[PDB]
Formats: structure tokens, C-alpha cells, sequence
């Protein structure tokens, strides 16, 4: 008949939540705070991933229900922390500043862009005080009621300037899964987000994950293959976001073309602070360059993909972002160690039927920039020495709908957004996590009971 | 046949009778090699002994149910057929061990306790019985 | 007799002689799942270290004497009396385990030579001969 | 005799075959021991959880070339002469340990797979042969 | 007591408040039935700015 | 307070400083360890 049996070694998992450590490779060099971005301590790759594919697997996936998105975030977080515990405190610099105008260009081609602030400030010694001056990029310093300004994110939360060791060129991290658990990836080409993936395969751990922190546009992301799938748990829902994913890496290129001066003004004893010194040649405007016709081609693409969600009878409009917040209302993001904010409306400018040149993007360039919203806390990144020249792919979206009014042929998508948790499980959509029961019981011809 | 790592799990339970040992393997990776507090450091020891501890628990419920022997225990009393009562070919020709833990999920307690006491009680004193003569 | 963890405590030796395996089985705790430096944490840890660490050695221990099949070694050797020569009705019609214990608790070190030697050596090495024919 | 901790590591292999377990007795160490960050504290734990983890790894290994009754495993399956072949009293009255694994250090990785191999699934189901009658 | 610690090691340490204080009475009932048993100090105190003093009760 | 002249420097009485202050960071040991180095046993784990 059939009688109780026990196995060991019976392959077979459950949906679980555990943590997951980096693996990385041996690349450790950099000059902005410690290390590279903070994967120096990081356990070296197999230099085999291994991996293997799983005939005849059926399991369903929930991109939107995953937890390696939680603790990927929270990790990123804290890694960011831990790079910005040891290196200097600027609190004294929260001071009344003297600020002018910086006359650009007759009459105005750069419209300053900058105020020339000097300031009072402490030495080496505590003691009898120093007139410094710097230049600060007008979109981070404020008023009061020449004229007096201060820092912005001061009558706030502390800042923290990162010194000059790390980057923040994102390394390609492995996250790997300790022994007794696995990491199921879906194979299949053409995958809605959730929902039973067919062809999946058994890694013991994940690719490379360029942990890239952007807004409204995937930058060094991965591309899809054959199409450019939309992922998003409730399409009907107004409240979630569209996420893009291209088949072809639409170039984008990126430049601050100036030659601009480290100027290092001791907040003694020891802690030393680097500011803008100076700009020195072709006082262009910070911008990017893209191919407008890839773009129209490849976002007529995405025309037809948003029909398929929407019906061949309908008419679907791109506009930039109804405003608010900075962080959402720009694709910003980090590039060559610069933090970048590219005003978007340039690209979201157009209605769409039922049936070079290149875009320039006039971007500006932040400062104390205040990471994943939270608030309290403020890294200053320091004035990167030379010319700026960047250049990436843009390989997804994240979109925002409006309609259901008059919901009949005309929807008008924005882009925005916000959190980067939607920036990370655009890349581990593909991955999941189960815990392993090597202990097994099923009947065969042997026999106990009760 | 090399499968490998959760290899036969599109495969009929009898077929991953014989891919056992492939799993059992990863539950130490060697090598892992996974310094202050280092985020990622208390990620790598928190880890390694999650691993033990998870390694030691269904051990320790093996060394319970005694036979360190693994992959096979086998007596000679018959087996309780009410729970999920199905056929044979209803098993090898038509499940594989995903689709059956689906239906064992809710009798797993029961039978932990079961194997546990009777056999280790009746093997036991036995051998103090036998240790006479 | 289902007593519990220690549930034999207040019994005679023969009796607890059954009831081994409730001790055993609260070697892990299961689901005991016990974030920065976190006082607790570092508690939770180097409990969970601690409580392994305790276990393998005395698996350790055993697997020295080497049994695996443990709650019961019996060889044909005769037994040293010199160590608080006692009857048998002394021990299971007059003691339990605790008062047992107060009394044995000089001699432990030199058995654990003698039984880890023993036994080891002179059962090794005679595979090695009838490993010939 | 009693040698001790290596004691046997100026003998020949056939010497030391009789003195494994004094090495195994100090893979724990017992009283060890060894509060905040507390430099030597982080190193205590660390250290600890490399013991147990390196028991593990090879109490594992022997786990799968399954025997538990260690120190001795032996079949009836003949052995590959090709891997550095030598002599009998080339190795008893020849060699000690330590020169001995300078020359199998090539193969060890090799031997590993089909020990875990060979002998696991040919002694598998087979049990579950004679598990019929 | 660590874990008073611990709640206490992440929030504002008040140094610069030890600083001379301006005190006078709060007159409580006439005549005395809380006896004061609280004074009213004013003092210099820091800003948000390392600047220009702000005073404060 | 008296400090021996080979930890302070001057300037361009005459203004003296800490030498080690226009680099460092500097941190007085209180008053209960000692330097009395003590045997140390490095061990081994097992
Ligand atoms: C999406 O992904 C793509 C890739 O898939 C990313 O593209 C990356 O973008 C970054 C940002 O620019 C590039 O890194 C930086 O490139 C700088 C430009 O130098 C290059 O061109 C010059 C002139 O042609 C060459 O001479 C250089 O080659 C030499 O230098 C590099 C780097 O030092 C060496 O690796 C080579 O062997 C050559 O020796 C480059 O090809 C470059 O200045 C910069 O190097 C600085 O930054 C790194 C890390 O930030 C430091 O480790 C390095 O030491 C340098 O920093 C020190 O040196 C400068 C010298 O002046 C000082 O000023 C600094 O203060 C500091 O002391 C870095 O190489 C990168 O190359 C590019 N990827 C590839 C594959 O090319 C995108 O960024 C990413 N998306 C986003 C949004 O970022
Ligand atoms: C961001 O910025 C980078 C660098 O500025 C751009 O990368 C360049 O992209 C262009 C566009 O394709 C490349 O230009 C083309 O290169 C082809 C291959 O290069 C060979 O030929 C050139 C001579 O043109 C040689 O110098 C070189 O060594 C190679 O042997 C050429 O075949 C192309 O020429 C053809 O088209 C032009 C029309 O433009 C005709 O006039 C020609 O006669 C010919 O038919 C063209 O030159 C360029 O090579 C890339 N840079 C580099 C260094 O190679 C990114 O495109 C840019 N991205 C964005 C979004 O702006
Ligand atoms: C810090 O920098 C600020 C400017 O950035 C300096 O502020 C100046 O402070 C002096 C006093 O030291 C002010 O002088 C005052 O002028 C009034 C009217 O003339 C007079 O009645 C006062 O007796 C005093 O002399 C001066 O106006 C003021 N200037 C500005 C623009 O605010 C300050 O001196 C710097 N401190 C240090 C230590 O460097
Ligand atoms: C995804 O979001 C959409 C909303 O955009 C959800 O549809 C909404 O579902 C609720 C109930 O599930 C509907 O409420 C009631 O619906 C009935 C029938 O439509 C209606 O007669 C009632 O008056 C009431 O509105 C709601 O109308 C509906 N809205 C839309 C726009 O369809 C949808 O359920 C979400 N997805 C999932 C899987 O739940
Ligand atoms: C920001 O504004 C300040 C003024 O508040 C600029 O500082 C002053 O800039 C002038 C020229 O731009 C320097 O002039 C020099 O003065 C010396 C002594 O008077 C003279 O001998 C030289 O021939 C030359 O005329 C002046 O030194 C400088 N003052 C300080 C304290 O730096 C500053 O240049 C502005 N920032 C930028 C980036 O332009
Ligand atoms: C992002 O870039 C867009 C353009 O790509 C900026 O929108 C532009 O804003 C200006 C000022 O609001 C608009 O000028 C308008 O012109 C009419 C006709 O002369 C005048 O009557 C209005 O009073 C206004 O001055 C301009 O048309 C508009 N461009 C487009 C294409 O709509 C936008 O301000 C930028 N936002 C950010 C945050 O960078
Ligand atoms: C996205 O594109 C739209 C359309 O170009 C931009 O909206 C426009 O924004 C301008 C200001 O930037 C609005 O001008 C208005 O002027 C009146 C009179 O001075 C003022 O009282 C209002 O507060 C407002 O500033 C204009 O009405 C508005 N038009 C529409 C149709 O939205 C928007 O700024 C662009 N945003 C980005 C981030 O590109
Ligand atoms: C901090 O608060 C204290 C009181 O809580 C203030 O103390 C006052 O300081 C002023 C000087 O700024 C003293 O004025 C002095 O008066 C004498 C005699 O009239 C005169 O000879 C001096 O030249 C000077 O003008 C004033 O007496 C003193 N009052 C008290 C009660 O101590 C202090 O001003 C506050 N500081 C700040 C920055 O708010
Ligand atoms: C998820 O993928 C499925 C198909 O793979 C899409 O449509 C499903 O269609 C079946 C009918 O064959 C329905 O029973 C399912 O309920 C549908 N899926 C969902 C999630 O509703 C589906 O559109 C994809 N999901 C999204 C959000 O696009
Ligand atoms: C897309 O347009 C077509 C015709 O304009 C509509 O007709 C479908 O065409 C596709 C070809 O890609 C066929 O596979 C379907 O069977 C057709 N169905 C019907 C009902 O005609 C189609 O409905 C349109 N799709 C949407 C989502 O509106
Ligand atoms: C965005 O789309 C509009 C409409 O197609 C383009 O046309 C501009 O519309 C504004 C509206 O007031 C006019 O003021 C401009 O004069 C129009 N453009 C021109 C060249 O005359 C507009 O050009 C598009 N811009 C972008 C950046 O996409
Ligand atoms: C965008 O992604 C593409 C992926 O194709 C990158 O293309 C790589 O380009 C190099 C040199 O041209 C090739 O050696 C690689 O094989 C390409 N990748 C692949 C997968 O084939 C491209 O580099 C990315 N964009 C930027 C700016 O780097
Ligand atoms: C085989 O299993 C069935 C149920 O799966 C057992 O039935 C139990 O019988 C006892 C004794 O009367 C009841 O107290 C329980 O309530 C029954 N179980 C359920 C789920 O109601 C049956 O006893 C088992 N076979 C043997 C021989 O014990
Ligand atoms: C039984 O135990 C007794 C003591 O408990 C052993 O007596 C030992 O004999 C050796 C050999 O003469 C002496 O060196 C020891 O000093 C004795 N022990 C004590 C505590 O003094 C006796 O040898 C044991 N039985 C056997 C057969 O060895
Ligand atoms: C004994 O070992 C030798 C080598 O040490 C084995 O020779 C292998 O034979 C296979 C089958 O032809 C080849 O693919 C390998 O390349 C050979 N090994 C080497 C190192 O070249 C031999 O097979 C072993 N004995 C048996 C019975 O398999
Ligand atoms: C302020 O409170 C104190 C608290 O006792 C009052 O104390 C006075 O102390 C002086 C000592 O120099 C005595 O001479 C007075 O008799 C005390 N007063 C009383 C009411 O007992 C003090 O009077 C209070 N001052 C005011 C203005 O209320
Ligand atoms: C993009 O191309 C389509 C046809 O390929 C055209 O209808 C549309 O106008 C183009 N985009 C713009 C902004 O002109
Ligand atoms: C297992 O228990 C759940 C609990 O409701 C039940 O829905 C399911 O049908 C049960 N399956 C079997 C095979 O007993």
C-alpha cells in the first residue's frame, strides 16, 4: 500500500524572509569619505555563478509582495550611515552668511546659478576667528526675513560632509543567501510582475545590482529582452506606479563642464572643509543630451505597450510632473560623484493617437541634498575637482496616472515618484527567497504509524 | 543523473529519490568566509549561525526520530491512511513533491510526535530486556 | 508517562530511566528567533552560540565514546566497584538521579579517560584485521 | 601510548593510528570562555563560531560519506593505483603523516566527489530494495 | 541600567544649557500654599545659528 | 600649568600652542588604566 517513510535531502522550499549578505569584487579604490560606496568589506564573488536551471517549476512570484526589497533598502540606508559616521561634523558652519550676486554671463545666460557667500568662521584655534569666502549654488541657501542667507537643511537637521575617500559610483553588489535557503530567479522573457513564472532557474546568488539611487527614470538598470514589459500590481488602480522596462538602452549624456577650484578652509583642529573655490572655463549650463529619435521611437513603443493595458481605441497623453517637492519633481540622481537634477519636462510633452537632432535637458546641481527623503540628516557632498562628463542608459520608467475621468480614449501619464524602493524592485522582480525543509515525510512501502 | 541544487524539483517524487545528497551539501557553502560592526559583518555571522542553528534543529528532530541513517527509515508497523488517503500512481505517476507538501502541510505535527515517542519508547528498554542474557 | 522537561526529576533513577527524550528535544527551543548593538542582541546571540556550543560538546563526548546511538552503551567488560561501592536497590529502591549525582560527582573525569580510551582503541584496529578476510 | 595533542606528528601514519582522538578532544576546548564592543569580546565570538563552523564543515563531510562510526570506513570496492603510487612499506616504513599529505595534496578534491558519490547512491535504495521482503 | 543607556545614548545632549540663569519667584498663592516650590529663570541660550543669542524663560 | 617646551610651538610674551593641535585631535587618558604592560597570552580557538 502506502506507509510513512522519511527523507533527507527532499528539494523543496517555502516562501520566507531571511537576511542576505553582499559579495562583491575586488575593485576597493576611491576619494569621497571611506572606501568605494561602502563594499570593501564586502565577502569576494565566486568567481563561477553558478547557477542552474529548473525544468517543469511552476511557482508564483509577487514583485510586490517581495521582502529583499525591505532589507535591501534598510541595508542601503544604514550603509550610507556608517559611511557618514567618522568624517566631519559641519555644524559651525550654520552661520549668518554675507552673500552677492556672482555676475554670469552679460546680461544672463547662467542667471548667477551661484551666490558668492563670505563668511565668519572658526580656526585651529578656538579663538579669534577667519573671514572665509565660497561660492554656494543659490538652490541651497535661504533668506532671512548685502543680504543675510544660511544653509537651507540648517533650521533643520545636521550636516555631515563626506570626506574625500569613498564614491559613489555604484559597484555591482551580489546579494547572497547563507546556506540552508536559495534564490529563485524567473527565466521567462515575457513576465507581468507577479503571478506563476514558468521557466525559472536556482542561482546561489544574484547578479551585479548597480544600486544606482535616481528619480523618475532607471539609470544602469537591466533591459528587458524582446519587449518592453509593464509591471505594476493594479494597472486599473490610479494609485500605483507604472514601471517601464526597455528593450534598448536609450543613451543619455551628462556634463558639468566646468573647471571648478577645491578650496580647503581649516574648521580646526583637523576637520577641514572643502569648498567651491572657483570656476574656471566654458561657463556652460549643467545639461543632457539625448537622441531624440531613439527616444520618439522607443517611447511609440511604449504607446503600444500602454495600449495593451488600455485598448487600441485610445489616446495617451505624456506631460512632466504636476510639480511639488524637488526630489520628485526632476530626474535627479548621482553622476560622477555630482548630484543632478534634470528637469524633465523636455521628455513628457506629448499626446498620442490611437494610430541630429537631439533633446537637450537643462539640469541644476544641488548640494546638501537630504538622501531618501528623511529628514534630520544631510550629507554635503564636496566640490568634485575638474569636468564632468557622464554618461548612462536610461532603460525603465515609473509613471503615475491621473484618469478616470471621463475615462474614455484621452489618459494623461506623469512621472514621479519618490521612493527608491520602486528603483530597486525593478531588479530583483526576477529574484525570491525560500527557506529550505531538507526534512521530508511521504508514504511509500515503509511503514510506522501512530 | 546530475541534477543538481533542487535539481529534481520538477520531478516526480521518485525521481528526486535519488538527488538527495546535492541539497544536503549547500547547507555549508565552505569557503563562505561570511572588521568593526560593518554592516554586512553582523549580516555575515547573524547568517552562519542561522545556518547552524537551522542545520541543528531538523538534525536534532532526525537524532529524535532515531536513525542517523538518513534518507530512509523503515519499520514494520502499518500507516495511518486518513490523512489525505490517496493512491500510488496517485503519488509516483501523478505528483511531484511540491504539489504533495501542499497536502501533508496540515498533518506534520501530528506525525512528528508519533514517530517521536512510540518507536524510540518500544526500541527502548528492549535493549535493557535483552541486556540480561 | 508524559511527566515534562525535568518531569522525572522527583523519581528514581529507573524511573526517568524512560522519559530521556523531553530533556533533549528543549536543545534548540525552535522558534526562539532570539538591528544595531541592540542590549538583547548581542544577548540573543551569544545565547544562541552558547546553547550550540553547550550541545556539541557533549555530542562531542559521545561521539568520543563512540555510541551516536545514544541513552544506552553497553559493552561486556565487568565495572570498577572502588567508586562508592553501593547496592542496587541503594540506587533504584533508595535514589534518584539528583542524589546520585551529589555522590558520582568525584570520578567523572577519570571514566571519561577510561571509556573514551578503552573501548576506542581495542574496537579500532580489529575492523582493521577482519578487514582482510 | 599516551602521546597527546599531535603527539604522534614525528611517527609514521601506522603510529598515529592509534591516537586520533586526542586530537579531537580539544575541539572545543570546554571552560573557554571566551560587555560591550569590547575588543577580545567581538574576537571571542568570532572565534568560537570559526570553531564550530570549521567542526561543522567536516563533521558534515563525514556525514556524507556516511559513517558517524569514524576514525574507520571501509568496503570492498578496489582503489585507483594512479594517484602517486607507491608502496606499502613506502608509506608504514617510509612515511610519517606530514610527508604523506605534501604528495596527496593533488587529489584530495578529486577523492571527495566519488566517496560521496559511489558509495552514498549505491548503498541508497538498495535499503529501499529490501525494504519489499 | 544599559538599557536606560541605550534610550539615552541617541537623543539631545543639553550641554549648553549649563549656563547662569536669571531666577525670581513665582508668587503662588498669597500667602504660601505651594511656597513657590518653582522659580522662574530666564536665560542667554544658543540659536539655530552659532550666532546672535537669543533669550529665553 | 607648566608644559615641557618640546610640545609647544610658536607663532610667526611670545604665544605658544599645542603641537599636535593643527593636525590632531588630542585626548587625555583619565586616571585608571595603567601602561604596566601585562604578560598577554595570545590563544588559539580551537
Ligand atoms: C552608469 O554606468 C556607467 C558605466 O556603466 C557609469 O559611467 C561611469 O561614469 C563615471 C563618471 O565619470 C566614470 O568614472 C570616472 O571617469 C572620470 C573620467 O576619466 C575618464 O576619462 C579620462 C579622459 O579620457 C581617462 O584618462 C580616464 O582613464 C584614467 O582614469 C581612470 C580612473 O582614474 C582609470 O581607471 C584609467 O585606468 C585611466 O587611468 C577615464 O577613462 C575619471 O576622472 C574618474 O576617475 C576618478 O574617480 C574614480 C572614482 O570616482 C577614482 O577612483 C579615481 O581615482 C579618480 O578619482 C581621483 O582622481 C581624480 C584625478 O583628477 C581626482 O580629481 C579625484 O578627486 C580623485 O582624487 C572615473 O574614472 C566611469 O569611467 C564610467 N564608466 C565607464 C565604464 O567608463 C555611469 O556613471 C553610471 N551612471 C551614473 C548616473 O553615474
Ligand atoms: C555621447 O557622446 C559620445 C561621444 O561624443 C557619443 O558617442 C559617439 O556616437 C557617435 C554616433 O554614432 C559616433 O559617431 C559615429 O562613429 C561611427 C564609428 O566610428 C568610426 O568612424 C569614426 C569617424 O566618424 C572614426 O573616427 C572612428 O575611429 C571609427 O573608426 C562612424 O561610422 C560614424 O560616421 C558615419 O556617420 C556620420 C554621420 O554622423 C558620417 O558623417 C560619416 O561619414 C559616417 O557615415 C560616426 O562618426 C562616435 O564614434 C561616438 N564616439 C566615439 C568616441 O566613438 C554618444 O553618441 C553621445 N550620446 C548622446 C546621447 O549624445
Ligand atoms: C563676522 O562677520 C560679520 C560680517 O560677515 C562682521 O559683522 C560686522 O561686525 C562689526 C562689529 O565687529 C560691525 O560693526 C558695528 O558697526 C556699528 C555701526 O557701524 C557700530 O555701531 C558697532 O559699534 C560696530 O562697530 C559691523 O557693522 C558688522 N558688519 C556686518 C555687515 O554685519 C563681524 O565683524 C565678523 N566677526 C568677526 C569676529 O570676524
Ligand atoms: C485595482 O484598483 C481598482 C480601482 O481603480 C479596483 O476597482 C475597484 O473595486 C472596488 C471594489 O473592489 C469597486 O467598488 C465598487 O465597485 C462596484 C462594481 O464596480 C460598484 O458598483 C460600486 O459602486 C463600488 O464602486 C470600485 O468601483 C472599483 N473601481 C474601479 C475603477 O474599477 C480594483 O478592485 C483593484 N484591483 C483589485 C485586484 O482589487
Ligand atoms: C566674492 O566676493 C569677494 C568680495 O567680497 C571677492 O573677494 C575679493 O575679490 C577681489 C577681486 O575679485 C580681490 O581683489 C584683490 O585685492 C588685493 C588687496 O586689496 C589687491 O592687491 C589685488 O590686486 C586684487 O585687487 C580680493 O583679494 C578678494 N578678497 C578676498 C577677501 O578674497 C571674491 O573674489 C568673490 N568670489 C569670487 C569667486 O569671485
Ligand atoms: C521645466 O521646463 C519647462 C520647459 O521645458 C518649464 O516650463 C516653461 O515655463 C515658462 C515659465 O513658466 C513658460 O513660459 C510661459 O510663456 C508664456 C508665453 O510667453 C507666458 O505667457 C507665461 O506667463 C510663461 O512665461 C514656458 O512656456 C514653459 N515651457 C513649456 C514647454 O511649457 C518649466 O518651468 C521647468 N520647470 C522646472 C522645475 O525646471
Ligand atoms: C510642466 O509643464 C507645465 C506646462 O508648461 C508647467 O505649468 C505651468 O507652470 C507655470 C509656472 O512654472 C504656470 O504659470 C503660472 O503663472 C501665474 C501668473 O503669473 C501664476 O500665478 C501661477 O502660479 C503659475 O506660476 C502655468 O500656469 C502652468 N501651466 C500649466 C498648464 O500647468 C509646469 O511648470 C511644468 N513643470 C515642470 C516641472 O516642468
Ligand atoms: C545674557 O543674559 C544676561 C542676563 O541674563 C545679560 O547680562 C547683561 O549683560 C550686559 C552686557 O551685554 C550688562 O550691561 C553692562 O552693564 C554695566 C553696568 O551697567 C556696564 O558697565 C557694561 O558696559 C555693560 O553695559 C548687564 O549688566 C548684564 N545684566 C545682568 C543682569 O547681568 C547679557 O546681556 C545676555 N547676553 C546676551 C548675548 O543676550
Ligand atoms: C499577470 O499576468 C497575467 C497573465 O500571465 C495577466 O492576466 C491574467 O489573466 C488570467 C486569465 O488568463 C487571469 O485569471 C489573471 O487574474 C490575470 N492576472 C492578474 C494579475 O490579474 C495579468 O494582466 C498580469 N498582471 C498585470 C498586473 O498585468
Ligand atoms: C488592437 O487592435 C485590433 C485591431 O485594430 C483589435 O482586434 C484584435 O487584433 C489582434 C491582433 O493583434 C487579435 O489578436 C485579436 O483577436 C483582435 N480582437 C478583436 C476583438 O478584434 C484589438 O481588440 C485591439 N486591442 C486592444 C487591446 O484594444
Ligand atoms: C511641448 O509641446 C508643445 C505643444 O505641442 C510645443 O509647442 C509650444 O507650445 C507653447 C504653449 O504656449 C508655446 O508657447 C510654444 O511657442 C510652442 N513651441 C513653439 C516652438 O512655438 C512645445 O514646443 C513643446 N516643448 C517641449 C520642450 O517639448
Ligand atoms: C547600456 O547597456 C548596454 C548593454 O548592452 C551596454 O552595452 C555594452 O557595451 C560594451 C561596449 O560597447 C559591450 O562590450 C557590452 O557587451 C555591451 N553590453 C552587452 C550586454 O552587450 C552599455 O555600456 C550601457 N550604457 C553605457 C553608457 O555604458
Ligand atoms: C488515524 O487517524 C485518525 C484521524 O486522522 C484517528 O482518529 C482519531 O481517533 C481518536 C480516538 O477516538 C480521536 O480522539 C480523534 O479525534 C480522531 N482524530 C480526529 C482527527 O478526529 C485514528 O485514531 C488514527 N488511527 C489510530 C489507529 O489511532
Ligand atoms: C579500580 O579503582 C581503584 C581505585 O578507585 C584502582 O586503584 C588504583 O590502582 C593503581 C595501580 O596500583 C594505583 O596507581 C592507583 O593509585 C589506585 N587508585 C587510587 C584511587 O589510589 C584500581 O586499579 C581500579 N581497578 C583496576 C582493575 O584498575
Ligand atoms: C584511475 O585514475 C585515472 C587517472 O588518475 C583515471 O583516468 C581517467 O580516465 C578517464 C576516462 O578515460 C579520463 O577522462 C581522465 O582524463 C583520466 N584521468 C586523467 C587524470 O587523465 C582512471 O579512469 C581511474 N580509474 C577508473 C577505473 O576510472
Ligand atoms: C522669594 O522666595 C524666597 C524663598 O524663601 C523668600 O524668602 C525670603 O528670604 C529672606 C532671606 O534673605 C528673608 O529675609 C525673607 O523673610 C524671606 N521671605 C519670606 C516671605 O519668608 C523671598 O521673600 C521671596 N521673595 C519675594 C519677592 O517673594
Ligand atoms: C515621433 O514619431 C512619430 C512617427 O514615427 C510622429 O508622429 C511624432 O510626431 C514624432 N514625435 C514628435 C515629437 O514629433
Ligand atoms: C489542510 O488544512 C487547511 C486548513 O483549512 C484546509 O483548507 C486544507 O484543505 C487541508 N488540506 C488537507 C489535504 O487536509
Amino acid at each position: 500500500n502506502l506507509w510513512v517513510t522519511v527523507y533527507y535531502g527532499v528539494p523543496v522550499w517555502k516562501d520566507a524572509e531571511t537576511t542576505l549578505f553582499c559579495a562583491s569584487d575586488a575593485k576597493a579604490y576611491e576619494t569621497e569619505k571611506h572606501n568605494v560606496w561602502a563594499t570593501h568589506a564586502c565577502v569576494p564573488t565566486d568567481p563561477n555563478p553558478q547557477e542552474i536551471h529548473l525544468e517543469n517549476v511552476t511557482e508564483e512570484f509577487n514583485m510586490w509582495k517581495n521582502n529583499m526589497v525591505e532589507q535591501m533598502h534598510t541595508d542601503i540606508i544604514s550603509l550610507w550611515d556608517q559611511s557618514l559616521k567618522p568624517c566631519v561634523k559641519l555644524t559651525p558652519l550654520c552661520v549668518t552668511l554675507q552673500c552677492t550676486n556672482v555676475t554670469n554671463n552679460i546680461t544672463d545666460d547662467m542667471r548667477g546659478e551661484l551666490k558668492n557667500c563670505s563668511f565668519n568662521m572658526t580656526t585651529e584655534l578656538r579663538d579669534k576667528k577667519q573671514k572665509v569666502y565660497s561660492l554656494f549654488y543659490r538652490l541651497d541657501v535661504v533668506q532671512i526675513n548685502n543680504k543675510e542667507y544660511r544653509l537651507i537643511n540648517c533650521n533643520t537637521s545636521a550636516i555631515t560632509q563626506a570626506c574625500p575617500k569613498v564614491s559613489f559610483e555604484p559597484i555591482p553588489i551580489h546579494y547572497c543567501a547563507p546556506a540552508g535557503f536559495a534564490i529563485l530567479k524567473c527565466k521567462d522573457k515575457k513576465f507581468n510582475g507577479t503571478g506563476p513564472c514558468p521557466s525559472v532557474s536556482t542561482v546561489q546568488c544574484t547578479h551585479g545590482i548597480k544600486p544606482v539611487v535616481s528619480t523618475q527614470l532607471l539609470l544602469n538598470g537591466s533591459l528587458a529582452e524582446e519587449e518592453v514589459m509593464i509591471r505594476s500590481e493594479n494597472i486599473t488602480n490610479n494609485a500605483k506606479n507604472i514601471l517601464v522596462q526597455f528593450n534598448t538602452p536609450v543613451q543619455i549624456n551628462c556634463t558639468r563642464p566646468n573647471n571648478n577650484t577645491r578650496k580647503s578652509i581649516r574648521i580646526g583642529p583637523g576637520q577641514a572643509f572643502y569648498a567651491t573655490g572657483d570656476i574656471i572655463g566654458d561657463i556652460r549650463q549643467a545639461h543632457c543630451n539625448v537622441s531624440k529619435a531613439t527616444w520618439n521611437e522607443t517611447l511609440g513603443k511604449v504607446v503600444k505597450q500602454l495600449r495593451k493595458h488600455f485598448g487600441n481605441n485610445t489616446i495617451i497623453r505624456f506631460a512632466n510632473s504636476s510639480g511639488g517637492d524637488l526630489e520628485v519633481t526632476t530626474h535627479s540622481f548621482n553622476c560622477g560623484g555630482e548630484f543632478f537634477y534634470c528637469n524633465t519636462s523636455g521628455l513628457f510633452n506629448s499626446t498620442w493617437i490611437s494610430n541630429n537632432d537631439s533633446i537637450t535637458l537643462p539640469c541644476r546641481i544641488k548640494q546638501i541634498i537630504n538622501m531618501w527623503q528623511r529628514i534630520g540628516q544631510a550629507m554635503y557632498a564636496p566640490p568634485i575637482q575638474g569636468v564632468i562628463r557622464c554618461v548612462s542608459n536610461i532603460t525603465g520608467l515609473i509613471l503615475t496616472r491621473d484618469g478616470g475621468s471621463t475615462n474614455s480614449t484621452t489618459e494623461t501619464f506623469r512621472p514621479g515618484g519618490g521612493d527608491m524602493r520602486d528603483n530597486w524592485r525593478s531588479e530583483l522582480y526576477k529574484y525570491k527567497v525560500v527557506k529550505i525543509e531538507p526534512l521530508g515525510v511521504a508514504p511509500t512501502r515503509c511503514k510506522r504509524r501512530v | 543523473v546530475f541534477l543538481g541544487f533542487l535539481g529534481a524539483a520538477g520531478s516526480t517524487m521518485g525521481a528526486a529519490s535519488m538527488t538527495l545528497t546535492v541539497q544536503a551539501r549547500n547547507l555549508l557553502s565552505g569557503i563562505v568566509q561570511q572588521l568593526k560592526l560593518t554592516v554586512w559583518g553582523i549580516k555575515q555571522l547573524q547568517a552562519r549561525v542561522l545556518a547552524v542553528e537551522r542545520y541543528l534543529r531538523d538534525q536534532q528532530l532526525l537524532g529524535i526520530w532515531g536513525c542517523s541513517g538518513k534518507l530512509i527509515c523503515c519499520t514494520n508497523v502499518p500507516w495511518n491512511s486518513s490523512w489525505s488517503n490517496r493512491n500510488l500512481s496517485e503519488i509516483w505517476d501523478n505528483m511531484t513533491w511540491l504539489q504533495w507538501d501542499k497536502e501533508i502541510s496540515n498533518y506534520t505535527q501530528i506525525i512528528y510526535g508519533l514517530l517521536e515517542e512510540s518507536q524510540n519508547q518500544q526500541e527502548k528498554n528492549e535493549q535493557d530486556l535483552l541486556a540480561l542474557d
